[PDB]
RNA sequence: AAGGCGGCCCCCUGGACGAAGACUGACGCUCAGGUGCGAAAGCGUGGGGAGCAAACAGGAUUAGAUACCCUGGUAGUCCACGCCGUAAACGAUGUCGACUUGGAGGUUGUGCCCUUGAGGCGUGGCUUCCGGAGCUAACGCGUUAAGUCGACCGCCUGGGGA
């Protein structure tokens, strides 16, 4: 509909799931797709395939704006960290950054206990 | 010696993140490891330095 | 790790970069190390036990 | 093969048209040590590919050998409890091993109404790339492209 | 001093150490009883409450599962003023003093020497690893002793009961 050609890719890669939010350079979103939506539950939403899958998805969702050129913002660890940015790439995007945006308190809250596993 | 306005000095002991460089890499004495980090925190807070590389 | 892709740079090359710049700032570390509660104790008997085995 | 470090062993040329590759061919065909009954089925089935395909016998042969053949494939590992599928590279020797082993056990899940008849339209089916012993590349293909994270 | 103490800035304040002389002139060491301090949890009154989390509730696991795991979550954890007086409060090693081969570091003073954008030679305080004699049941300890001696104190006398 609208016109955009230069956004952001913003990633959330945590270590249960992978959320790929396509945003305009202000952070208003444009669509989005995750790896658990793709698909995929439990033991295979937490792998890069469906981080991959979910960048593809994202993709298609997003062309309308018609996006050539986007910068790339890493949040947290697990899969789906590289894979989406390999994915975005051999979607048919020019990766302008990239960029790790994971949040580290100067040692604020406490964290949950340790699972006894 | 060491000083909080000389953040040309100071910009040689800080990473690309605005973190401190520890004195096993830097090879700095032990004392003024210690007046450096002093002289970063003292910039850090005159908004002379930054605390990330976010800002 | 702020990485910025160069021209008539490959995005293979550009993703290693940052990789890198990810591994140098203990990025994935840091989160694997705040993820859970650590006790100071434990965070304490952690650095004395690290300071022997760096004596080879 | 935890220790020894073994070799292949070579076998002798196919007896009509002195091939190495068809021999292979012949032998994974092969049932029961029965060589003579192998051979007289692969030879049916070329005879009725060839003469059904525009001739020459040895290249209808590699026409529906070349789109068989697969490039990667997927091998089973188990770092921390968990199966992971590593993607590899397969060599040129067991590329062409896997590709005659997928139109012998096709054209064996046929309906047609001899073996030699059941080989030469799966052949037929191999050089067009529209049968079951092209879609076992496809599936190992899809199975690669997958686990591309982990290679 | 032990408990313990960690962003930055100031104010109030305790101890340690070094260099050079001057001053007092045994004023010292130890300490039953006594006095003070003393982690966390807990208690009282009033605040505060983001995260975490006894109890408790729900979801799972399991033969059962009053657990471990998950979703929640109250006291509590935080502040003021009181209380409590205990810990594997540990170096499981009381305090003070004198004496007894060495090696490699770390940290903090200070005398000296050089043309120094560093090093060379000493001399104190503290600290870590290794090790000699000696010691030890062995493990180990080893000038920061568990070695060689002295002063004073605390304490032990088979296990369970306690
Ligand atoms: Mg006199
Ligand atoms: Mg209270
Ligand atoms: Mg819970
Ligand atoms: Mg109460
Ligand atoms: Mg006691
Ligand atoms: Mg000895
Ligand atoms: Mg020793
Ligand atoms: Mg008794």
């Amino acid at each position: 509909r609208k016109q955009v050609s230069d956004g952001v890719a913003h990633i959330h890669a945590s270590f249960n799931n992978t959320i790929v939010t396509i945003t305009d350079r202000q952070g208003n979103a444009l669509g989005w797709a995750t790896a658990g939506g793709s698909g995929f539950r439990g033991s295979r939403k937490s792998t890069p395939f469906a981080a991959q899958v979910a960048a593809e998805r994202c993709a298609d969702a997003v062309k309308e704006y018609g996006i050539k050129n986007l910068e790339v913002m890493v949040k947290g660890p697990g899969p789906g960290r590289e894979s989406t940015i390999r994915a975005l790439n051999a979607a048919g995007f020019r990766i302008t950054n990239i960029t790790d945006v994971t949040p580290i308190p100067h040692n604020g809250c406490r964290p949950p206990k340790k699972r006894r596993v | 010696e060491i000083d909080y306005k000389d953040i040309a000095t100071l910009k040689n002991y800080i990473t690309e993140s605005g973190k401190i460089v520890p004195s096993r890499i830097t090879g700095t004495r032990a004392k003024y490891q210690r007046q450096l980090a002093r002289a970063i925190k003292r910039a850090r807070y005159l908004s002379l330095l930054p605390y990330t590389d976010r800002h | 790790p702020v990485i910025k892709v160069r021209e008539n740079e490959p995005f293979d090359v550009a993703l290693r970069r940052f990789k890198r710049s990810c591994e140098k700032a203990g990025v994935l570390a840091e989160v694997r190390r705040r993820e859970f509660y650590e006790k100071p104790t434990t965070e304490r008997k952690r650095a004395k036990a690290s300071a022997v085995k760096r004596h080879a | 093969p935890r220790r020894r470090v073994i070799g292949q062993r070579k076998i002798l040329p196919d007896p009509k048209f002195g091939s190495e590759l068809l021999a292979k061919f012949v032998n994974i065909l092969m049932v029961d040590g029965k060589k003579s009954t192998a051979e007289s089925i692969v030879y049916s089935a070329l005879e009725t590919l060839a003469q059904r395909s525009g001739k020459s016998e040895l290249e209808a042969f590699e026409v529906a050998l070349e789109n068989v053949r697969p490039t990667v494939e997927v091998k089973s590992r188990r770092v921390g409890g968990s199966t992971y599928q590593v993607p590899v590279e397969v060599r040129p020797v067991r590329r062409n091993a896997l590709a005659m082993r997928w139109i012998v056990e096709a054209a064996r899940k046929r309906g047609d109404k001899s073996m030699a008849l059941r080989l030469a339209n799966e052949l037929s089916d191999a050089a067009e790339n529209k049968g079951t012993a092209v879609k076992k590349r496809e599936d190992v293909h899809r199975m690669a492209e997958a686990n591309k994270a982990f290679a």
